[PDB]
């Protein structure tokens, strides 16, 4: 239509004296036209045009004002000294009428940056509360843009934003709730308060419902303090308003992840909610679906089926038919697959071009995804090969072949062989590469390789370089794997085809010379089956889904080992007792992502305990350095050393340790409590993940106590015969004490309490005791730190409560004393 | 805050009489036109309120020599999108003082540009009331 | 919208229609000018009437103090402003301020001037030092000049309100009003400035039932205030608190929040027809003139809400580098004890409610913001929502992971881990709460202490408290009382036998479980 240069240029007159609202407005229209028609502005002339226009803001005409808003936003980024236009926009923005109000806030806020943010706020507060949708919605979207430049200004507007939220007017609410969710967010909980306020309400605003559904879709039970249900009384889990999109979004989330469970007037576990909307017009597309559903997509699938299946079969309209395939695909599942496959077979008949490729891929893809047997997948993959013969590709040769060598290989090659009979050189580089690669790699004894070779030999002549090169190298590997083959390799390679073309020659000269001339140490080594060049995943199935309706390694296996590894890096802990075990009951001192996350584990050594404290400073305003967790033992333990966490910045874990020595004569338990306080140096930080200030202050954060149990000292085992082990460990360290467990009225619980506490597995599966028997003998075994066995015998008497005489024997005085004390 | 991906009003080839991009995904002419040609090819010569293109529900209508578009998300349905598309058709008609054809749009290029910006704002649906848009805009 | 208020009737006096009410520029006295032909002043702190002056035998509409001269200016229906010494009790000067009675007088302490506004449509200037010569005459107003106020950003500027639907901003230098504002639509009874060094505001009151707020800097009308349900006689701005106090001839005074203009209170008195308002410039006293008398009233918020933990997060609300709505503040500074230490604030995360009281945890793990019958708990230095609860009052106890709340059902409540404790529920009633370990609840002219063990009445102390705070051993308590102070001993063993036995009476207690230490 227009020329960008002439129009950008003539705009410069505004900058001088002429303001002429008609002429300038036209010139502006022309700018909008240059963009719209599709053109790109030249920067010098743009920069000039922008400074000129600001003069035009003096004249207040509604069409000129309008031109001015669109033109400055489009020209804003390809212009300089734009800042002048802010004042003019504020002047316009306060002027009453929707033409100015709404369009200005949007143009102003786009140009506005954090410095300028402050200016627009009075006018913004006035514009947001409006139940006149233009002014309010433009102001609400405007605030969203402004969250970037400066967050804090926008946040103050949360009250005006909320005020708009209370409208049932669709725009004012959609914008209000949507924006609010973004704005007020400083934690989940404050947003959740905003949502609960609207939540109990039966809106007539579908957009608000939708934007909110998304916020809601996850279970929120902290909305406005707390509440006893994930409840959403606005359609998400409810079905207060029917309207097929909202109904679909809501129904797929709620069914197997309740936003609330099913109500008689609002299904929300049952499959129903989608289905009542399901017979419909074009509208049906949302309605008919599924996704998730109780307990599977399949009972759901049956409802809707008439609709999806008739459109999919009948309509050879692309627009309908696509909705019908997506809808079939959605009502699908593992079960559904029988049905889904016949339909997809049928579908290509309506739209057959790419759609053909897709159905032959889909039937294979569905068989791989939803199991109807891996074999059937191969058989479908043959049908794909047959029908298209060329829309298979290179990625198919690699994917078919890799997939095939899971089971199919002998068959696949053979099928491929037959498939190769097709068409000599229009079959493509890829099929020849597949029969060639497979015949090379398997080295057929399932069928005679001679047919395969004869088929491939012809294809090579008239097809691309990459296959002819493929054919020589394959032949060489084929030689190395099977001796028999060598005579065919020679007739093929001497030919002008499989060698002596171009690329084919170079590869061949190498491959040939290595087979012919050389040892074939290399050739032998090279064939490991004669496999592909790469093993990807199973690419086809996802591709197909969209297209149709258009080494974790480990050391440790035990808590002691993983901790032992962590400990081992540090010297002191392995140098001063080596680790018998680490706790089977590690206790987290301070909860996750609050102030600190500290998890401590107590590790036992031959004569020591090391406490590993994994410390996180989740303090947004700080970053920590030289952090240690300090300890006060409540019994006689010596605290030898502290190992610091070098730094703990915001949200970054670090580990600190305290090594203490264990008593080895203590008459009371090694079940003991340590009071923990982390001390550290704080340097100020701007929350990101870390950043330290030039100077800072000392600060401390209090932590929970760490409890060490007898369970940490002992590792559980059972014995085949307790009595022998029990005598064998040391009846010379034997001590006996009688306890009453009055809070345990039966033997079975009693055995469980001694077993858990001590960290001893009761022998011979003695946690199950004959219910309410007068006498019982409980056999305990486990190994104590240092590597010495500890056996405990508890002879239980059951009155109405449990009394036990617990006799313990151990290779030391300490386990005996420790167990006896801890139990009572 | 997002519903509408883009709005296009296209001649009966898919070429840009108009498009205004409420996505940031097409700003350059080459690609804005490619998009336009892409959506017009699927959707056209099968009029319904549904089309699925690019994994997005595309809602469209037609006139004498134009096809009118809203592209939006496919987690929705036609009807939500349709309310935008109905506003788009309607508001342009009342605004221009003549029904949407290539002739009405070209007749008043300014009314068309302004009217569409009121309907969609950066992919959020700013307005959907045809009457409101028309008063809001000044020719 | 919520605001710290507490309306209190500081002093009342009955007299014929008082057109003007004033606070003495620097003294604790309030002067009211009456239609008794007398102006009377009373110091409403000690409740002593300091002096009366008989200006005229016909109504005195205006009176104000020119504190420096130790003189009072009055303008009466003599059409004179007569000046008197308020300690040497005699008439200092007599002069004709206007050709008509003098509705209001404004005093410039920094200049020798009083300008007076009269219903001869003119405001005239008099200079006290010249012996009340006419310094300047202002001609601008074409109607009855109801009120005059001096702008506190330039005392050379004043605005005068006239029933001509404008308030005209004038300068001393210029007889004429140097610009006009059209502040109201049914005549302007009053003009006031919103006081301060950075506040260019006007207010207009009118008999269209409405008070309007204007910004003199921008020249726009910021908002319209509903005022009253009958002609707004006067309207004024409170300085400290965000409110506007208006009066109407319906005998009602209303207080409006100046952030959304939602009704904070409606006050009637049995005095009715409220003609004027004025506010103390040092803030929290407003006085209102009525037909049947005058009242001086005292507004609430006298003290700040804040708490100092051990993390150096000393949190307040409002103030600098903190917003009122959100929550913040830190104080890590230790500079010399002899002066006031800097703000030293560090930023702190989310809030969702207004802070009626806002407090850090005494050892630093929680933050509490309390407000509107609800408490919200935010985490010490991270400020993520920890917890929630109900609280018309919230107090941390000694335990500070057990706290006392008044849930206002007539039982003082304890919440532990911010979850309600129903093992705590007084066999007293309640009227009010004191925190600490033994919760004191005040009811039936008693202070009763309750157990956090079985909520039996341990003891009742017969002098009610201001506070109970309990030591961090919970055997010793410090009682703030009108008595002065008690320290009491809770003997733990004695309490365990007594409480179990429930020998402690429902409303009188057992006088042994607690003992009075000192």
């Amino acid at each position: 239509h227009l020329e960008k240069s002439a129009v950008l240029q003539e705009a410069r007159v505004f900058n001088e004296t002429p303001i002429n609202p008609r002429k300038c407005a036209h010139i502006l229209t022309k700018i909008l036209y240059l963009i719209n028609q599709g053109e790109h502005l030249g920067t010098t002339e743009a920069t000039e045009a922008f400074f000129a226009m600001t003069k035009l803001f003096q004249s207040n005409d509604p069409t000129l004002r309008r031109m001015c808003y669109l033109t400055i936003k489009e020209m804003s980024c390809i212009a300089e000294d734009v800042i002048i236009v802010t004042s003019s926009l504020t002047k316009d923005m306060t002027g009453k009428e929707d033409n100015y109000r709404g369009p200005a806030v949007r143009a102003l806020c786009q140009i506005t940056d954090s410095t300028m943010l402050q200016a627009v706020e009075r006018y913004m507060k006035q514009a947001i509360v409006d139940k006149v949708p233009s002014v309010s919605s433009s102001a609400l979207v405007s605030s969203l843009h402004l969250l970037k430049c400066s967050f804090d200004v926008v946040k103050r507007w949360v009250n005006e934003a909320q005020e708009a939220a209370s409208s049932d007017n669709i725009m004012v609410q959609y914008h209000a709730l949507g924006l609010l969710y973004h704005v007020r967010k400083n934690d989940r909980l404050a947003v959740s308060k905003m949502i609960s306020k609207f939540t109990r309400h039966g809106l007539k605003s579908p957009f608000a419902y939708c934007m909110m559904i998304r916020v809601a879709s996850k279970q929120l039970e902290e909305e406005d303090g707390s509440r006893d249900s994930p409840l959403f009384d606005f359609i998400e889990s409810c079905l207060r308003n029917k309207h097929e999109m909202v109904v679909y979004e809501a129904a797929s989330a709620i069914v197997n992840l309740p936003g609330c469970s099913a109500k008689e007037l609002a299904p929300a576990v049952s499959v129903l909610q989608l289905f009542c909307s399901s017979p419909k017009a074009a509208l049906r597309y949302a309605a008919v679906r599924t996704l998730n559903k109780v307990a599977m997509k399949h009972p759901s699938a049956v409802t809707a089926c008439n609709l999806d299946l008739e459109n999919l079969v009948t309509d050879s309209n692309r627009s309908i038919a696509t909705l019908a395939i997506t809808t079939l695909l959605k009502t699908g599942s593992e079960s559904s697959i029988d049905r889904l496959m016949k339909q997809i077979s049928s579908f290509m008949s309506e739209i057959s071009d790419e759609f053909k490729v897709v159905v032959v891929q889909a039937i294979s893809a569905l068989c791989q995804k939803y199991p109807r047997k891996h074999a059937v997948l191969m058989n479908f993959l043959f049908t794909m090969l047959r029908e298209e013969g060329g829309f298979e590709y290179k990625r198919a040769i690699v994917d078919c072949i890799i997939s095939i060598i899971e089971e199919n290989s002998e068959s696949k090659e053979t099928g491929l062989s037959h498939l190769c009979e097709f068409i000599e050189d229009c079959e493509f580089t890829v099929l020849a590469t597949r029969i060639l690669h497979l015949l090379g790699q398997e080295g057929p004894k399932t069928n005679n390789p001679s047919k395969y070779i004869r088929f491939i030999y012809n294809r090579v002549v008239l097809e691309h370089e990459e296959v002819r090169a493929g054919a020589v190298s394959a032949l060489a590997k084929f030689g190395a794997q099977n001796e028999e083959m060598l005579p065919s390799i020679l007739v093929l390679l001497k030919r002008c085809v499989m060698d002596d073309d171009n690329e084919v020659r170079d590869r061949a000269t190498f491959y040939l010379n290595v087979l012919e001339q050389k040892q074939k140490a290399l050739n032998a080594g090279y064939i490991l089956n004669g496999l592909t060049v790469s093993i990807p995943g199973l690419e086809k199935a996802l591709q197909q889904y969209t297209l149709e309706p258009s080494q974790p390694e480990k050391v440790a296996a035990t808590r002691q080992e993983i901790f032992q590894e962590q400990l081992a890096a540090v010297p002191e802990f392995q140098g001063l007792g080596p680790l018998f075990k680490s706790s089977p009951e590690p206790v987290a001192l301070t909860e996750s992502e609050t102030e600190y996350v500290i998890r401590c584990t107590k590790h036992t050594f031959s004569d020591h305990l090391v406490f590993q404290f994994d410390c996180t400073n989740t303090l947004n305003d700080q970053t920590l350095e030289n952090v240690t967790v300090q300890m006060e033992p409540t019994e006689a333990y010596e605290v030898l050393s502290y190992v610091p966490a070098r730094s703990l910045p915001y949200n970054q874990p670090g580990t600190c340790y305290t090594l203490v020595a264990l008593p080895t004569e203590d008459p009371t338990a090694v079940a003991c409590t340590f009071s923990c306080v982390m001390k550290f140096t704080v340097k100020d930080c701007d929350p990101n993940t870390g950043e330290i200030d030039e100077e800072g202050y000392e600060d401390e954060y209090v932590l929970e106590d760490l409890e060490v149990t007898v369970a940490d000292h002992i590792q559980k085992v059972m014995k085949v015969n307790f009595e022998a082990a029990w005598d064998e460990v040391g009846d010379e360290f034997e001590k006996e004490e009688t306890f009453t467990l009055s809070t345990i009225k039966t033997l079975e619980e009693a055995v469980g309490n001694i077993v858990k506490f001590l960290g001893m597995h009761p022998c011979e599966r003695s946690d199950k005791v004959p219910e309410n028997k007068n006498t019982h003998t409980l056999l305990l075994a486990g190994v104590f730190r240092g590597g010495h066995d500890i056996l405990v015998r508890s002879r239980l008497l059951l009155l109405d409560t449990v009394t036990m005489q617990v006799t313990a024997r151990s290779s030391e005085e300490l386990p005996v004393d420790i167990i006896l004390a801890s139990v009572g | 805050l997002y519903t509408v991906k883009a709005i296009l009003i296209l001649d009966n080839d898919g070429d840009r009489l108009f498009a205004k991009y409420y996505d940031d995904t097409y700003p350059s002419v080459k690609e804005q036109k490619a998009f336009e040609k892409n959506i017009f090819n699927k959707t056209h010569r099968t009029d319904s309120e549904i089309a699925l293109l690019e994994g997005l529900t595309v809602v469209y209508k037609s006139s004498i020599d134009l096809y009118f578009y809203v592209i939006g998300s496919s987690y929705e349905n036609e009807l939500m999108l349709m309310a935008v598309l109905n506003c788009l058709f309607d508001s342009l008609s009342q605004m221009l003082r003549k029904n949407v054809e290539k002739r009405a749009l070209l007749e008043n290029m300014e009314g068309l540009f302004l009217a569409v910006d009121e309907i969609v704002d950066g992919g959020v649906i700013l307005e959907s009331d045809p009457q409101q848009v028309v008063h809001r805009v000044a020719l | 919208m919520p605001l710290r208020l507490d309306i209190k009737r500081k002093l009342t006096a009955r007299s014929d229609r008082v057109k003007s009410v004033d606070l003495h520029p620097t003294e604790p006295w309030m002067l009211a000018s009456l239609y008794n032909g007398s102006v009377c002043v009373w110091n409403h702190e000690t409740q002593t009437l300091v002096k009366t002056f008989e200006v005229c035998d016909l109504p005195v509409r205006a009176a104000k103090f020119v504190a420096r001269k130790n003189w009072v200016v009055t303008g009466a229906d003599d059409m004179q402003i007569r000046v008197f010494n308020y300690n040497t009790l005699e008439r200092v000067h007599m002069f004709e301020a206007h050709s008509d009675y003098i509705r209001c007088i404004a005093v410039h302490p920094t200049q020798p001037f009083i300008l007076t506004s009269s219903d001869d449509m003119l405001i005239k200037l008099w200079d006290w030092d010249k012996k009340w010569s006419c310094s300047q005459v202002f001609e601008g107003h074409t109607h009855y000049v109801m009120q005059i106020v001096i702008n506190p950003k330039d005392n050379n500027q004043f605005a005068s309100a006239s029933l001509d639907r404008t308030i005209k901003v004038w300068q001393l230098g210029s007889s004429s009003p140097n610009f006009t504002l059209e502040g109201h639509e049914k005549g302007v009874n009053c003009i006031d400035y919103y006081s301060g060094g950075d506040k260019p505001y006007l207010i207009s009151g009118a008999d269209d039932r409405l008070v309007k707020i204007w910004d003199y800097q921008n020249k726009t009308c910021v908002q319209t205030l509903e005022g009253h349900a009958q002609n707004v006689s006067c309207a004024s701005f409170h300085p400290e608190l965000p409110i506007i106090i208006t009066g109407s001839e319906d005998g009602t005074v209303r207080i409006w929040h100046s952030s959304t203009y939602r009704l904070e209170s409606t006050l009637n008195y049995g005095m009715e027809r409220v003609w004027c308002v004025a506010s103390l410039r040092g803030s929290n006293n407003v006085a209102l003139g009525y037909d049947e008398g005058s009242i001086i009233v005292k507004l609430g918020r006298e003290e700040p809400a804040m708490s100092m933990d051990a993390n150096g997060k000393i949190i307040w609300a409002k103030h600098s580098e903190v917003q009122q709505a959100n929550l913040k503040a830190m104080g890590d500074t230790e500079i010399k004890d002899g002066e006031r230490l800097p703000l030293a604030v560090k930023d702190m995360g989310s809030c969702e409610i207004y802070p009626q009281t806002i407090q850090h945890n005494p050892n630093g793990r929680f933050v509490v913001v309390c407000g509107d019958g609800e408490y919200i708990i935010y985490t010490a230095m991270a400020l993520r929502n920890k917890s929630f609860g109900s609280a018309q009052e919230f107090a941390w106890a000694h335990d500070s992971s057990e706290y006392a709340i008044r849930e206002s059902n007539s039982i003082v409540k304890i919440f532990k881990n911010f979850k309600e404790k129903k093992s705590f529920k007084p066999d007293f009633g309640a009227e009010s709460i004191y925190g600490g370990f033994l919760l004191g609840v005040r009811s039936v002219n008693g202070l009763a202490f309750y157990d956090w063990e079985n909520t039996e009445l341990i003891r009742r102390i017969e002098i009610q408290p201001k506070h109970i705070f309990w030591s961090d051993s919970g055997e010793l308590v410090c009682i703030a009382t009108e008595e002065s102070f008690f320290i009491l001993k809770y003997l733990s063993e004695k309490v365990l036998a007594a409480q179990e036995t429930h020998e402690g009476v429902t409303e009188d207690g057992i006088e042994d479980a607690f003992e009075v230490l000192g």
